RNA sequence: GCUUGAGUCUCGUAGAGGGGGGUAGAAUUCCAGGUGUAGCGGUGAAAUGCGUAGAGAUCUGGAGGAAUACCGGUGGCGAAGGCGGCCCCCUGGACGAAGACUGACGCUCAGGUGCGAAAGCGUGGGGAGCAAACAGGAUUAGAUACCCUGGUAGUCCACGCCGUAAACGAUGUCGACUUGGAGGUUGUGCCCUUGAGGCGUGGCUUCCGGAGCUAACGCGUUAAGUCGACCGCCUGGGGAGUACGGCCGCAAGGUUAAAACUCAAAUGAAUUGACGGGGGCCCGCACAAGCGGUGGAGCAUGUGGUUUAAUUCGAUGCAACGCG
RNA sequence: AGGAGGUAAAAAUGCCAAG
């Protein structure tokens, strides 16, 4: 193992599913866990609780690296956000800084027409 | 958007993204160009704004509170 | 509620990054005229000033650069 | 109902030894308003369990409650579109009252000889939590914990 | 002749007005690579789809096309259609101040000519994202649909064509006159700019409302008020903006535009109801929380049906069926 | 006062009835 101390937690809180990827500072991924992997196939993965267990299931996937300092990068509309950060704080990580990297275009691509 | 405040963290309390978007530009560009329904939903957004401004300046009757 | 160059008269120049920093937010977006109480003439003026200053990298477009 | 939030009843305590919680238990065992028949079953099953348990009557009884006393249960609530099951915490007055019901329906399914023998068998093996009465409590906790996503 | 109408000059101001050429950042997709591990994606829920050939996630690098977040506002400009990043070049119109000038040069306009959203058509490009058609998966009695996964034409550019729209303030243009209030926006004068003020005066614009008008709704100095000039148009509904003919068009079609026959109505605004898979509030063993039943069995009894010489008549969703 | 949301915010199907 490389045993890095400071790392970055990325959170892809989409409307249907949430993906918690913990990387190093450079961006190389170390481990991840989603709401679909924790069970909860269907409507249950779109809830804040499945985001919470996805972050916990990602915390013990990087126990072999000994990360102690996490900077959170949340991205997405989903209900994951304000619950999957609290699961990292209870997991025994020091939250150095939070930021949202939610990709907002400066108006151009045509979005879909969908859902009458 | 970006949050540190650097010493006494203890709690998220991100009003910061709510002070800019938090959903408002993202639950808008989720779909549906429409290209003219903005022009009509902006209009009733203004029409309901100026009607309640006419309403709050027309509350004084008695109503016996 | 307060004012701007309606009293401290100006014909806004984009190179005055000290004054222009007051009229963007922490994410770099232009703050609306309903907040600062700027006259609509000058809000058009500093919108062109900020848009020029973003081009010369004197002001950032976002905070995520 | 719609309007009334009515206060509960006034149960008189048990005549053998004064306890409303046992007195509530004989009502759930009762059928057809025959209370003297049901009290005959309770006392004859509590004494033949207190010999097997060693503990005296009430404390031998109430220890068999916590193995069937639940703590969360599902309810079918609709707020958005289609309806799903939310696990809710059981209020304490209901909590043992739901436990007493699960026992006497488990004892009624028991294939023993008499109701006194049936209920004493069910109330004893629930103190070692192996009966079907605890299996009701385990299966209400499984589907509650399967639906822990809703709170 | 005259100067008020109309116009010219001087000086400024505001503006997504137009045409051309540059360039900017955000994002999507693709391409390549690093890390990394079993899912991702999607939905009411699913599946199709994508993924151990290592996706999704994350990071770096690149290539492309298209649109311009925030400003942004019943804000602005334009004859209308319309027009939003920034910068330059070319260019139109509007408005204001203070004067000067021309001297009725004006208004309207059939035919005519020009402009004219989107879709479409022609030729040549371009093609990220969306997406008719189409395909697959669902849903469903069926589902040629809504929903999902893909996806060609198209959307973009150049140059022609089409010439239509709920092209709408469903309100032709021009002029005059006739109480008010609150705003927005853009000029300008004067005074103590003494300070964001005070006082005026123009242009455009939003809302409310008086008289008046209107069938009513409503309009209400930006009139649907009071008048004048000119133009377009209407004459019951259906047949029908169709047929035929002409003209126009590459075509799709447009434009002009009937009749036979048929009905005694079609329609407008408002009113009281009822209803809504509209909204708010509330109630009832209505649901929920419970307990005991019925539906199975055997009888009792009533009805339907069938049968009979007759099975007397009546009661028939709830509110007939141990009912008269 | 306007703005944003909130276990939450919906959207599964749901045809017909004759003078």
């Amino acid at each position: 193992r490389k045993q890095v101390s400071d790392g970055v937690a990325h959170i892809h809180a989409s409307f249907n599913n949430t993906i918690v990827t913990i990387t190093d500072r450079q961006g190389n991924a170390l481990g991840w866990a989603t709401a679909g992997g924790s069970g909860f196939r269907g409507s249950r993965k779109s809830t804040p609780f499945a985001a919470q267990v996805a972050a916990e299931r990602c915390a013990d996937a990087v126990k072999e690296y000994g990360i102690k300092n996490l900077e959170v990068m949340v991205k997405g509309p989903g209900p994951g956000r304000e619950s999957t950060i609290r699961a990292l704080n209870a997991a025994g990580f020091r939250i150095t800084n939070i930021t949202d990297v939610t990709p907002i275009p400066h108006n151009g691509c045509r979005p879909p027409k969908k859902r009458r | 958007i970006k949050v540190r405040e650097n010493e006494p963290f203890d709690v998220a309390l991100r009003r910061f993204k709510r002070s800019c978007e938090k959903a408002g530009v993202l639950a808008e560009v989720r779909r549906r160009e429409f290209y003219e329904k903005p022009t009509t939903e902006r209009k009733r957004a203004k029409a309901s704004a100026v009607k309640r401004h006419a309403k709050k300046l027309a509350r004084e009757n008695a109503r016996r509170t | 509620f307060c004012r701007f160059t309606a009293e401290g008269v100006q014909e806004i120049d984009y190179k005055d990054i000290a004054t222009l920093k007051n009229y963007i937010t922490e994410s770099g977006k232009i703050v609306p005229s309903r907040i600062t109480g700027t006259r609509a003439k000058y809000q058009r003026q500093l919108a062109r000033a900020i848009k020029r200053a973003r081009y010369l990298s004197l002001l950032p477009y976002t905070d995520r650069h | 109902p719609r309007r009334r939030v009515i206060g509960q009843r006034k149960i008189l305590p048990d005549p053998k030894f004064g306890s409303e919680l046992l007195a509530k238990f004989v009502n759930i065992l009762m059928v057809d308003g025959k209370k003297s028949t049901a009290e005959s079953i309770v006392y004859s099953a509590l004494e033949t369990l207190a010999q097997r348990s060693g503990k005296s009557e009430l404390e031998a009884f109430e220890v068999a409650l916590e193995n069937v006393r639940p703590t969360v249960e599902v309810k079918s609530r609709r707020v958005g579109g289609s309806t799903y099951q939310v696990p809710v915490e059981v209020r304490p007055v209901r909590r043992n009252a739901l436990a007493m019901r699960w026992i006497v329906e488990a004892a009624r399914k028991r294939g023993d000889k008499s109701m006194a023998l049936r209920l004493a068998n069910e109330l004893s093996d629930a103190a070692e939590n192996k009966g079907t009465a605890v299996k009701k409590r385990e299966d209400v906790h499984r589907m509650a914990e399967a639906n822990k996503a809703f709170a």
